[PDB]
């Protein structure tokens, strides 16, 4: 872990009933 | 690595360049709150997410280069069982 470009994808997400 | 919600599916473990990884994340009996998730890895892979309707997401990405992808899904800042996790991605 390092030696390479790493990236990031997200998402957030509210849960509710 | 005890316990909610939780997460299972091939795509946490394994997977294959250029087809769609999935996973399954469980709210059932979980509060309300703010779910968080991350995929990490050698190349920006798609998220999608959709509500299956039962207390149930089926997410899937879509990872480009083969490598090590680190999968983080948090509930209310608090680290799932098992997250994050490390899907070895073949080519």
């Amino acid at each position: 872990r390092g030696s390479l470009p790493t990236f990031r994808s997200s998402l957030f997400l509210w849960v509710r009933p | 690595m005890v316990n909610h919600v939780t997460a299972y599916g091939p795509g946490l473990t394994h997977g294959v360049v250029n087809k769609p990884a999935t996973f399954t994340v469980n709210t059932k009996d979980a509060g309300e709150g703010g779910l968080s998730l991350a995929i990490e890895g050698p190349s920006k892979a798609e998220i999608s997410c959709t509500d299956n309707q039962d207390g149930t997401c089926s997410v899937s990405y879509l990872p480009v280069l083969p490598g090590d992808y680190s999968i983080l899904v948090k509930y209310n800042e608090q680290h799932v069982p098992g997250s994050p996790f490390t899907a070895r991605v073949t080519g």
